[PDB]
């Protein structure tokens, strides 16, 4: 029913389309833009959640915490580049 | 499990447990 | 007072249903997704303004992804976006 | 323990750790002192002080990590003020 | 003085997280100096946002905006 | 087809600050670039302020604060003086 | 003319039109464009002043990008505002690290 | 091709940078970093030109790419 | 006698000369030859505005001289006048690239 299901996506196509219309990014937006943006956001989130999953798994921890997020995102040089300026609250350094 | 990355990232260790018996 | 938490749980359960996540880590994710959304929308706006176009469509986000993302991330993200919009328009 | 190993031990420890190093109240008193210069009528959310200490500690740790590279490039191991001045001048501040 | 609340031990601990093996005694003043400047940079920005907001407390949000202006985005506080 | 630029206003203000001197077309282009950059910077920041306070509108107070943020202190102080006297004249 | 009413040399109309067309907000208050024009004309006055002085010191009557780079880097506030700007033919400030001198 | 940029040009640049003395190993590394910088900008300039559907790259595409990288060049309009 | 200057005097004259200069220090044709052979790896047959090539030439020259000016400080810090590749590698690493 919801456009996300029509696209086969989990992310809220409605909310993102609303935000795009609200944010004065342009006077007009095409119907493809919000679904495409939801797609790429869901992909990137899936990637980082995967890596954090592994960062918890080998620490034997059943539950993701920020330390795992930092351990993930700083190991992947591409995601580290994408987040090159980002600071993660309570994210310690990588051991070296 | 349902989603899998295509990206051929290397294997990674995230374990940060360590000892000090090298220092003793 | 919208936030992404439930969607994060959906993707989490898809990738790794075995494991929970701290509310702190959720707040991190909610920051990250908003940041990258603002960034990509800003670039798409800059593109549309540069072309003197009135509107944002798929082609603008498609180019902005190729600008903002690392090459391999772009290569996969643009594919996922193409698949998503293909399904949506076919449906 | 063998001589000098304490440094290596505590390096490995504090890299493993994640918690804040600075005392909370001293930091709060500091940021209040700095702020009251700009306006006497002032309040803080505690979370704002947390964010401030988090950002400042991250910035300091990054600057230390760079200046260590400066020191080792000079083939010292003791960090020296001129290292800090250089690293800041390279980064731009 | 309040700046002296940043103790030499704490600075050493930070340097240890920075992987610093050995520290000359002068660095404690340099680190205080640059830190004070760093605070003096961000805080005037944050309070300026509050003044535009015409509120009298600061909030985590406006300091996050200050960090965004600093090009030093901090996640997690929102 | 037509151009748009600040060049005549740059020239006029130059003559006001210095009646004798003039500039290369390269310098004029650089000035037009600088003006466009600073305009875009201040407008962007003002829009950030507007969204942050859920406002629909950009007014004197918005620009006054965006400029107070962008400019260093002495420049900001003079700029705010200039804008204040300008606005008060305009409304007067 | 609004610029005349404000007593300003910059184009209040053109900037107001750009604020509209630039889509920075759905509303623009009437004070915004005149204040923006004022701060623009002030900044330009300052940079033209410094460039003029630089040209006079070089005893040349037409200002050229060298003069702009000199003016903008010789003032610490301008340099801070424009630290990551670069300008064509803005050859860097002459300097030598004294350690290099004999 | 990258050999067309050649030692005297690098020397002149370094002299403007105040380099009093310059080791022979530097020329290859400077060629390296120059290649990287050019690639990193051309990628984006070409991407803008493609999105404009043009076959001609423009100075506007270049200055847009540089601004996105975060260093801004004045004087090209 | 050849009246040969002792080392470094000429280098300091060059430094003064080229800090006085503003002109582009690099040959035009080699640069505009190279840049299109770089572009070829992204896309074939691109045409170029000459002004675009001049913009790239200026930006790259400024970037290089900035990196040299930074690495000079690094060599000073090693208390030696000869710069070495490790110096510019450090400077880049500190800048973040």
């Amino acid at each position: 029913k919801t456009r996300s299901s029509r696209a086969g996506l989990q992310f809220p196509v409605g909310r993102v389309h609303r935000l795009l219309r609200k944010g004065n990014y342009a006077e007009r937006v095409g119907a493809g833009a919000p679904v495409y943006l939801a797609a790429v956001l869901e992909y990137l989130t899936a990637e980082i959640l995967e890596l954090a999953g592994n960062a918890a798994r080998d620490n034997k921890k059943t539950r993701i915490i920020p330390r795992h997020l930092q351990l993930a995102v700083r190991n992947d040089e591409e995601l580290n580049k994408l987040l090159g300026r980002v600071t993660i609250a309570q994210g310690g350094v990588l051991p070296n | 499990p349902t989603r899998f990355s295509n990206r051929q990232n290397k294997t990674v260790n995230y374990n940060i447990d360590y000892s000090d018996d090298d220092l003793l | 007072k919208e936030s992404y938490a439930i969607y994060v749980y959906k993707v989490l359960k898809q990738v790794h249903p075995d494991t929970g996540i701290s509310s702190k880590a959720m707040s991190i994710m909610n920051s990250f997704v908003n940041d990258v959304f603002e960034r990509i929308a800003g670039e798409a706006s800059r593109l549309a303004h540069y072309n003197k176009r009135s509107t944002i469509t798929s082609r603008e986000i498609q180019t902005a992804v190729r600008l903002l993302l690392p090459g391999e991330l772009a290569k996969h993200a643009v594919s996922e976006g193409t698949k998503a919009v293909t399904k949506y328009t076919s449906a | 323990y063998r001589p000098g190993t304490v440094a290596l031990r505590e390096i490995r420890r504090y890299q493993k750790s994640t918690e804040l190093l600075i005392r909370k109240l001293p930091f709060q008193r500091l940021v209040r002192e700095i702020a009251q210069d700009f306006k006497t009528d002032l309040r803080f959310q505690s979370s704002a002080v947390m964010a401030l200490q988090e950002a400042s500690e991250a910035y300091l740790v990054a600057l230390f990590e760079d200046t260590n590279l400066c020191a080792i490039h000079a083939k010292r191991v003791t960090i020296m003020p001129k290292d800090i001045q250089l690293a800041r001048r390279i980064r731009g501040e | 003085d309040n700046i002296q609340g940043i103790t030499k031990p704490a600075i050493r601990r930070l340097a240890r997280r920075g992987g610093v093996k050995r520290i000359s005694g002068l660095i404690y003043e340099e680190t205080r100096g640059v830190l004070k400047v760093f605070l003096e940079n961000v805080i005037r920005d944050a309070v300026t946002y509050t003044e535009h907001a015409k509120r009298k407390t600061v909030t985590a949000m406006d300091v996050v905006y200050a960090l965004k202006r600093q090009g030093r985005t901090l996640y997690g506080f929102g």
